């Protein structure tokens, strides 16, 4: 059991990097502004900067926090 | 007269106008800040004087004057070590019971629940154990009480001021010109006859005067009330005499030369003292007398002012053969002409000569019950290990910045420096070479053996009691060492360290010092430190002879000395520098030296450190195990690291429990430097402009523009978390399974 | 109640760690002679437990079958002392913080030497500015509802926004 | 347009897209680039000013 | 071999064709710029990808940019 | 003959000189003066001509900078090849590429801001980059 | 052609080491091979997935074989909770006598892995009984495959 559980939870881990990979390499090779032109896609890259922004706020307060308890219960 | 002293009179100004003007000593940082790159660099060109004037006078007056300054600081430390001895300390209740006292001079406040870092260490006393063996030095010294140790605090506090005051005074109101510090011979006269030969002499003298007699009574039981004040032993002579009836006859034979009347106080048996288990003081004494002549007659060799003398120039320009060309002609110009060709032989012998301390010190515990004392012992080795590394690594460091700045090829035409920079390749090659032989070998033994236990075929491994690797000359040095008293050193009753051969030196059922045999295990280990610094020494040899040009880079030395790159030309030229040179040789110095304190402290857990009974009977910490378990990798990782890590893991709850802590926060460190090790600068800006438009749209904006950190000092700061995360928790280990005790 | 926690005022473990604490307490205390200096500061600390524990009881919190204080934050009033409570005051302080930074963001940003105002604090306006984060939401709000909290999309991008 | 009159950025690739910067000089003598800016805010590389067209630059 | 393009934004300061060390770039006349100088790469067989030119360049972007392309043993930086 | 006295080093060309292309620079000298080699440590430079061999372009080239730097000398690059071309080099025509030489052509032009090459999209399957 | 990697001109022509290297890392990426089309593209695609199915129906047909050849299996079924499942035999020349006599286990009478898949309880659920079933399987994968 847990030989199965470690072995797919780190297949997941992979799968789920390799989709992100492939998803550059179509955003560097395959996409056409043009063709997305106030498309959803596109409009995912108008508003990057919010989304990264977000997402470094969510990371840096679940990080700060969660270490601190643990350091406090240390 | 050649020699004389020359100063400028009020050669700098005294104000408080740059101070507020960060950034004033160097031209591009004078500008104010437009990014945030601006503040780390005010840091990190502040001390870099050669890069602030073109002018050696004024370089030479700021390294004078900041001398002075660390001089004040080393003082003002050593005024705080002794007042905490003396109020915060039980050094007293030690000194009647030094066996059982734990010495301890820290206490923590009760703010938050600390206060159970106040250990029980005993003498009605609760505090945080020290490991610094300030209170043997102290007893050595026959302090015998906290007055004493009061007015050494106040006198070095005095001394801090005077070193302060004389580097306000020798930059801003009387500055030597350059000529004055260009005195290699006087310096060296005025260094060795006075500041070592006079400051050996002065302390033979007080060893004579005071820590002798006092230690021994105290040795003979006195309790410390009883014991005469220091002074005494100044103006009554029969009151020493008493103890070394040598005394009586006075300084008299000392003029007539009959110098053996002093052997009472004066003596040559070596050893250890049973009682203290430290070295003789009268050993000592002597010591620093033949030390302090012969300091005074080297002290003469140099010409200073009248004819007799010696000229360095000229001595340097004799010594040439027909395999070097022009010989050491041009190294005096070269090191009377630039600080880091000086600074790095400085360093380098600085931080050798630390090494040889902490292997002198252990084999020969000279102060009394500092031996017994394992805690003590384990962090002085260990402290001054880590120092000479460093040392070692900034020597090399400052030697190749020596290379890329103050090399001038027109003054070292084929010299010994041209002549090495033209077969650099040859000695890079060959020590490539020995590197990958001696890892090859020392490392594949050890994987050897590991495949030989994993697959039971524990005949065929380099065991003792398989294939045997016995290092038969280190074992003949120690059988020599052991015969020499009497043959080879007749004058001396015993051995110089019980290390080599001899009976078992315990103290209050403690084994304080016993031989040390040498077997496979110690051939192997022994072998596994020349590999590591056969390749620390490749490492930053290449950092020193490829500093100015390279195959790659033919003009690297218009770069500078440190540079992140140049380019992703040529394949790529990432760390390509000699700083970076010194960047990775921290690592591998890191891991030397990580080698060398786990063998020393598991080979003292396992064959010295135990205890002894009535009958005679060792008893070690370990029992033993490091012959047949120091063989294998898997024997490293279970017998010493997973065996010896129970007492931090199991701290908490204790006084020890700050070790444990520290133990996880040097672990989060080191952790957190690969995040700065790995990771390249272009993520990082990126990131911090998503994080900059978030902050704009906000109307949240900085004047100073956030930057990633460079690449250099990217780097920088991802070693310097690494060094503080391993040494942290090899700190937090070795205290916590050496104070549990 | 909640999660099956019993209050820690009738916990039985809560008293057994207490317990042990007091006596390993008195354990280490017993080998110092009384009134001496150690043994003051041990009994100071095991009167410091009690206090702690006694605190603990009387306060409300939920014990675990471990005996240690459970918080419960799921926005339950009863249990607003444990997270909701001081968790509006760091909001308050760092919303202060945060405002109070802002404002002299923007008032030293409208002079030449912005840059040098930020490694040089200005001391006099940096306390003039602190003073007044009392009111930030207030402040806040108003900034939000006028239009001069946010800058308007005609701000620094990139090639592709 | 004129000297000492602000621009607004219009470059996409530039550093300072989007924001207001001074016009130093403009070159009547043909050029491409001819009306040269300068921004508050420097670039990664330090400089703070770039030569720009005047179809590259929104007037005010 | 790696390419090096100009753009026409290049304003013929010719700190690229100092900063080169292979002496792959030059100045050639123009007419487009104020200096009537425009920078050229006639010879990027000698090109090492360095990119010192890119890090001497005043204009906003890099009006000289290096696409590291394939390697020869000139662009490769090998003495052997 | 007219090789700078020098010593001798480990760092000069390899057998890639031999089989592949040498490099070698001349000038001239006023004076007999030391200076760096971009290999070894230093050699002193002839009274009037001086010439020396080296195994890589960007070699010579740090070695001219240095001379031009330092001892204001003018110099000249070959190229070397194991049949016996030889090849001119540095000076092209005379002239420092530094300073404008007219009859000089553009190479690797482009006439267009650089943020408007092709998207990698539109030039895909096709063997070229974006640049091309 | 040329060299080692046809699909790279410029990788063919560099003369160091790196062309062996790249050679192994370009490989699979199709769309960056000298000459190539979309309907090429799609077609190597389309056969690169047959050889990968190929290739799994061989390692599940090895799978079987193994437990059938060597493994414990209608052993385990007698008595699942108390036997380990085998994995495959261990023929390793380096082994010393105590490492053999250790590492035999379960049926016994060899060296044996004993295998931490999961095989046997999902065989045994599926219904499987007995060595020849797994066998018959395993030589219909194999079938398969080619
Ligand atoms: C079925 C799914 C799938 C498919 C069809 C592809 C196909 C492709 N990928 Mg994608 N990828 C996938 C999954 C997939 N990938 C996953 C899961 C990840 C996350 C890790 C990635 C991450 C990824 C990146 C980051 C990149 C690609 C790229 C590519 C292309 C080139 C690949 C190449 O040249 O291989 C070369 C093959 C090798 C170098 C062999 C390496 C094999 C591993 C790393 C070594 C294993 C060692 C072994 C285990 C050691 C034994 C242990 C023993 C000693 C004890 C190609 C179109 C590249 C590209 O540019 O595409 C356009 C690219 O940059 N992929
Ligand atoms: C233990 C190791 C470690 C730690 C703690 C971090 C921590 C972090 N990483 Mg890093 N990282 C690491 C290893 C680590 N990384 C490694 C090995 C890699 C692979 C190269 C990366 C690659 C990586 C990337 C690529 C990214 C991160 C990100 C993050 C952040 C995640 C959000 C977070 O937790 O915010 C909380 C912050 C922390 C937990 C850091 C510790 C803060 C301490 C507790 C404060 C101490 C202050 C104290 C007063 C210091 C006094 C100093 C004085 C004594 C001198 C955070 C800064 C992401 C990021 O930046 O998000 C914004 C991100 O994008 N990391
Ligand atoms: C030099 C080495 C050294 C070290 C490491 C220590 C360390 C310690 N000492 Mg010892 N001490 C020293 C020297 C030292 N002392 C000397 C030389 C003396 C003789 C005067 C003393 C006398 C002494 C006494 C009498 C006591 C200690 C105590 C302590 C402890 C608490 C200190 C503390 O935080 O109090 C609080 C300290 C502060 C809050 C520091 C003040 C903060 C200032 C104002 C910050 C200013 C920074 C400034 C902005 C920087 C710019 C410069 C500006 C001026 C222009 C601590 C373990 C105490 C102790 O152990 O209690 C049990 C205690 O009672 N020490
Ligand atoms: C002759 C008197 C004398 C005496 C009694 C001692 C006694 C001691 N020394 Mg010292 N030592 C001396 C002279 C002396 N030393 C001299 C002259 C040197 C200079 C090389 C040293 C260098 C030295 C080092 C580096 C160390 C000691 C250590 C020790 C202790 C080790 C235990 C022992 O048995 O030592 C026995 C001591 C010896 C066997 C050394 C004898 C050295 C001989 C006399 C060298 C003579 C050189 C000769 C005069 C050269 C002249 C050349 C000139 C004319 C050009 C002990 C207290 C160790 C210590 O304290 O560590 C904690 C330690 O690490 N000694
Ligand atoms: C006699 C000793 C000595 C002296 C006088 C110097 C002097 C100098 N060195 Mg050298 N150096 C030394 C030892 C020395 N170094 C050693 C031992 C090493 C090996 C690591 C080096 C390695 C070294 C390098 C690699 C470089 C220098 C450089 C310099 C120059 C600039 C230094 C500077 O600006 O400081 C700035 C000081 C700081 C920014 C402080 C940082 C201190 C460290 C990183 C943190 C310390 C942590 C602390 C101990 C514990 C923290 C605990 C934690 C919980 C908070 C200056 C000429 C630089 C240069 O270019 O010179 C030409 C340079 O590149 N040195
Ligand atoms: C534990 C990990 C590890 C290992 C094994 C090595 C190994 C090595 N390092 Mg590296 N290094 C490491 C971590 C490691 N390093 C880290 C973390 C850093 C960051 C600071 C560096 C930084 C670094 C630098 C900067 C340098 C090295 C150097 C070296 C070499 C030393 C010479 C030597 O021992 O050759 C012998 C090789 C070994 C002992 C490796 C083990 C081989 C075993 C014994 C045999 C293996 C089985 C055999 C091959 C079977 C073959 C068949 C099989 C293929 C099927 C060697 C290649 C130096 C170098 O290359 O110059 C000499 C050098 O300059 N390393
Ligand atoms: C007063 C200044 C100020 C203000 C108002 C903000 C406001 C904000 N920051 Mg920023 N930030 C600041 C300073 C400031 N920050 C500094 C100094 C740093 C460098 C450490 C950062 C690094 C930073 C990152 C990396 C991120 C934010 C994010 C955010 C947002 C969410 C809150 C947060 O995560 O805080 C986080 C705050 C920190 C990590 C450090 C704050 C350190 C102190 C407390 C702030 C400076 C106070 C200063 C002394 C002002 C003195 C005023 C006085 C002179 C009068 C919010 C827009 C996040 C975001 O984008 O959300 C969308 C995000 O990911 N900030
Ligand atoms: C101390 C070092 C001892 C070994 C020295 C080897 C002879 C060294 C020796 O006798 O050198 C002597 C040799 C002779 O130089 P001259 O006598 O002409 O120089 C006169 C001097 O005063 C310098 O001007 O110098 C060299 O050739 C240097 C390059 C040596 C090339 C051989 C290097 C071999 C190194 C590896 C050997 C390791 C042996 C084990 C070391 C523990
Ligand atoms: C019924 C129900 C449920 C559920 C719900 C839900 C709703 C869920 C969901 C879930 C989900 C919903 C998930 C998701 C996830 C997602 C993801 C995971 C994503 C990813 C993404 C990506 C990966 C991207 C990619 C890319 C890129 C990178 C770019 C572009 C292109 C592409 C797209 C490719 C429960 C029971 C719980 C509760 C109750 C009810
Ligand atoms: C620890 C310390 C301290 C203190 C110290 C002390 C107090 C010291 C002392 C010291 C001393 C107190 C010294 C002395 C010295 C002396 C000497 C060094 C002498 C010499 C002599 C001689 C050399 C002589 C000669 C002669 C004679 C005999 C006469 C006749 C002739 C002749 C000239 C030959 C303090 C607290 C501050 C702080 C910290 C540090
Ligand atoms: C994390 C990271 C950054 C970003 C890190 C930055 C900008 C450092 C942020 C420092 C903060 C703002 C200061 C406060 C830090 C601590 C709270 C305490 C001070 C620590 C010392 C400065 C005294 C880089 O810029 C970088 C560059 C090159 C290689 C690797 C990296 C890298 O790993
Ligand atoms: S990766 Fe960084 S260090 Fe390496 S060549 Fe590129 S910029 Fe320089
Ligand atoms: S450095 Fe840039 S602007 Fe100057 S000449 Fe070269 S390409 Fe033109």
């Amino acid at each position: 059991q847990a030989a199965l559980y470690t072995h797919h939870q780190y297949i997941a881990g992979f799968l789920m990097v390799g989709a992100f990979a492939h998803g550059a390499i179509f955003f560097v090779r395959d996409y056409d502004p043009e063709a997305n032109k106030n498309n959803v896609l596109a409009r995912m890259l108008e508003h990057k900067e919010a989304i990264i922004s977000h997402l470094s706020w969510v990371s840096l307060f679940l990080g700060f926090h969660t270490l601190g308890l643990y350091i406090h219960n240390d | 007269t050649k020699v004389k002293i020359l100063v400028e009179r009020d050669a700098t100004a005294t104000s408080f106008e740059k101070w507020a003007k960060p950034g004033h000593f160097s031209r591009t940082l004078a500008k104010g800040p437009k990014t945030t790159t601006w503040i780390w660099n005010l840091h990190a060109d502040a001390h870099d004087f050669d890069s602030q004037t073109n002018s050696l006078e004024d370089v030479s007056r700021k390294i004078f004057s900041a001398h002075f300054g660390q001089l004040a600081v080393i003082f003002l430390w050593l005024s705080g070590m002794h007042f905490h001895g003396a109020y915060f300390s039980n050094y007293l209740a030690w000194l009647n019971n030094p066996t059982s006292i734990k010495p301890s001079a820290q206490v923590v406040w009760p703010i938050v629940g600390q206060e159970i870092l106040n250990a029980d260490v005993g003498g009605n006393f609760q505090g945080v154990q020290i490991t610094s063996g300030f209170f043997q030095l102290w007893r050595a010294e026959g302090i015998t009480s906290e007055i004493q140790l009061y007015w050494t605090a106040i006198g070095a506090l005095v001394m801090s001021g005077l070193m302060l005051f004389a580097g306000w005074f020798h930059y801003h109101k009387a500055a030597p010109k350059l000529e004055w510090f260009q005195n290699a011979e006087s310096m060296l006269n005025h260094h060795l006859s006075i500041l070592l030969g006079l400051g050996c002499l002065s302390w033979a003298g007080h060893q004579i005067h005071v820590a002798l007699p006092i230690n021994k009574l105290l040795d003979a039981g006195v309790a410390p009330q009883e014991i005469p004040l220091p002074h005494e032993f100044l103006v009554n002579r029969d009151l020493i005499a008493q103890l070394y009836p040598s005394f009586s006859k006075g300084l008299v034979p000392f003029f007539s030369g009959n110098w053996s009347e002093y052997s009472d106080f004066l003596t040559f048996k070596g050893g250890v003292n049973p009682v203290t288990g430290g070295l003789w003081l009268t050993d000592t004494a002597h010591h620093h007398l033949a030390l302090a002549v012969l300091f005074i007659f080297a002290g003469h060799m140099y010409r200073t002012n009248w004819g007799i003398g010696h000229s360095m120039k000229e001595m340097l320009e004799a010594h040439k053969g027909p395999f070097t060309g022009e010989g050491h002609a041009g190294l005096y110009e070269i090191l009377t002409t630039s600080w880091h060709a000086q600074l790095a032989i400085n360093l380098a012998m600085i931080g050798s000569l630390s090494i040889i301390v902490a292997h002198h010190m252990y084999a020969m515990p000279p102060y009394p019950y500092i031996a017994t004392d394992y805690a003590t012992q384990l962090s002085l080795f260990t402290h001054h290990v880590w120092i000479g590394g460093f040392c070692i690594v900034g020597g090399a460091a400052h030697g190749a910045i020596f290379m890329v700045r103050d090399y001038n090829p027109a003054k070292n035409y084929n010299n010994l420096l041209d002549r090495v920079i033209r077969h650099r390749d040859s000695i890079i090659s060959h020590l490539n070479w020995v590197s990958i032989f001696l890892g090859f070998h020392s490392f594949g033994l050890y994987i050897h053996n590991d495949t030989m236990r994993a697959l039971g075929r524990s005949q065929d491994m380099f065991s003792d009691t398989a294939i045997q690797l016995q290092p038969i000359f280190a074992q003949w040095i120690q059988n020599l060492h052991l015969l020499a008293p009497g043959n080879t050193a007749p004058n001396a009753l015993t051995t110089a360290s019980y290390v080599f051969g001899g009976d078992v030196v315990s103290v209050g059922s403690k084994i304080a010092i016993m031989p040390i045999k040498l077997g496979t295990a110690d051939f192997m280990v022994h072998h596994i430190h020349a590999f590591t610094i056969h390749v620390t020494a490749l490492i930053l040899l290449k950092g020193v002879l490829y500093a100015r040009s390279s195959k790659l880079i033919p003009d690297k030395a218009n770069l500078g000395f440190r540079f992140p790159c140049d380019g992703p030309g040529r394949g790529g030229t990432c760390q390509v520098s000699a700083w970076d040179h010194v960047f990775l040789g921290l690592f591998w110095m890191y891991n030397s030296l990580s080698i060398v304190l786990f063998h020393f402290s598991w080979k003292m857990q396992s064959d010295v450190w135990g205890s002894v009974t009535p009958t005679g009977a060792v008893s070690h910490i370990t029992g033993g195990n490091f012959a047949q378990s120091a063989i294998t990798i898997n024997g490293w990782l279970r017998d010493f690291l997973w065996s010896q890590a129970s007492q931090v893991i199991q701290s908490y709850g204790s006084a020890l429990s700050a070790y444990g802590l520290i133990f996880l926060g040097a672990h989060f460190i080191w952790a957190f430097s690969l995040m700065f090790l790995f990771s390249g600068r272009g993520y990082w800006q990126e990131l911090i402009e998503s994080i900059v438009w978030a902050h704009n749209k906000i109307k949240v904006a900085p004047a100073i523009q956030p930057r990633a950190l460079s690449i250099t000092q990217g780097r920088a700061v991802g070693l310097a978390h690494y060094l503080l995360g391993g040494i942290g928790t090899t700190w937090a280990f070795f205290l916590a399974r050496i104070i549990s005790v | 109640d909640v999660a099956g926690l019993i209050p820690c005022n009738e916990s039985p473990v809560f008293t057994k760690r207490l317990n042990a604490s007091v006596v390993k307490l008195e354990n280490r205390v017993k080998k110092y002679e009384a009134g001496s200096p150690p043994a003051l500061a041990l009994e100071q600390q095991i009167e410091r437990t009690k206090q702690r524990f006694d605190r603990y009881s009387k306060s409300g919190l939920l014990c675990g079958k471990d005996g240690l204080p459970h918080l419960i934050t799921d926005g339950r009033w009863s249990h607003s002392i444990e997270f909701v409570i001081p968790g509006l005051m760091f909001l308050y302080i760092t919303g202060w913080i945060g405002w109070v930074g802002r404002k002299y963001i923007r008032t030293v940003g409208g002079d030449t030497n912005a840059t040098e105002k930020e490694i040089i604090i200005d001391v006099p306006l940096a306390l003039k500015i602190m003073s007044t984060g009392f009111i930030w939401p207030i402040s806040a709000w108003q900034e939000y509802i006028s239009g001069t909290l946010l800058a308007d999309v005609s701000e620094i991008t990139v090639s592709p926004r | 347009m004129d000297k000492g009159s602000k621009v607004r950025n219009l470059r996409k690739e530039s550093y300072w897209f989007n924001e207001i910067g001074t016009v130093v000089t403009i070159d009547k003598s043909g050029i491409k680039y001819p009306a040269l800016v300068r921004f508050t805010k420097v670039n990664y590389s330090g400089t703070n000013s770039t030569n720009f067209s005047l179809d590259e630059l929104q007037e005010v | 071999s790696h390419a090096v393009k100009i753009y026409d934004t290049c304003i013929g300061c010719t700190q690229c064709v100092r900063a080169c060390p292979t002496d792959v770039l030059e100045m050639v006349p123009w007419d487009g710029c104020k200096a009537g100088q425009i920078a050229s790469a006639p010879r990027t067989e000698d090109c090492v990808g360095c990119k010192r030119c890119e890090s001497a360049c005043p204009t906003d972007f890099l009006s000289v940019r290096v696409y590291l392309g394939g390697e020869t043993t000139r662009s490769m930086g090998l003495a052997y | 003959p007219y090789s700078p006295i020098f010593g001798g080093s480990t760092g000069g060309w390899l057998r890639a000189a031999e089989v592949e292309e040498k490099y070698a620079i001349t000038w001239t000298s006023p004076k007999e003066q030391i200076f760096e080699m971009p290999t070894g440590g230093a050699a002193v430079m002839l009274i009037g001509e001086n010439l020396l061999y080296l195994a890589r372009k960007e070699q010579c080239l740090a070695l001219g900078t240095q001379l031009k730097s330092f001892k204001i000398s003018d110099y000249k690059i070959y190229r070397i090849f194991p049949s016996g071309e030889v090849q001119f080099l540095h000076p092209k025509d005379g002239v420092f590429p530094e300073k404008v030489n007219p009859g000089r052509l553009p190479v690797g032009n482009r006439s267009f801001s650089i943020g408007k090459n092709p998207n990698p999209v539109s030039v895909k399957f096709s063997g070229q980059g974006t640049y091309e | 052609a040329t060299k080692f990697p046809k699909f790279s001109q410029a990788l063919a022509q560099d003369p160091t080491t790196r062309r062996i290297w790249f050679g192994i890392a370009t490989a699979h990426d199709f769309e960056t091979h000298d000459g190539m089309t979309e309907e090429k593209l799609y077609q190597k695609i389309f056969a690169s997935h047959f050889g990968h199915l190929a290739i799994i129906f061989l390692w599940t047909s090895g799978n079987l074989f193994h437990v059938a050849w060597q493994g414990n299996f209608e052993q385990w079924v007698l008595n699942p909770l108390k036997v380990k499942p085998i994995a495959h035999t261990i023929w390793d020349p380096h082994f010393g006598e105590p490492a053999i006599k250790a590492f035999t286990k379960g049926g016994a009478f060899y060296p044996v892995n004993i295998a931490y898949s999961g095989v046997y309880h999902w065989w045994y659920t599926i219904g499987m009984r007995t060595n020849n079933d797994l066998y018959l399987g395993s030589i219909g994968l194999i079938i398969l495959s080619g």
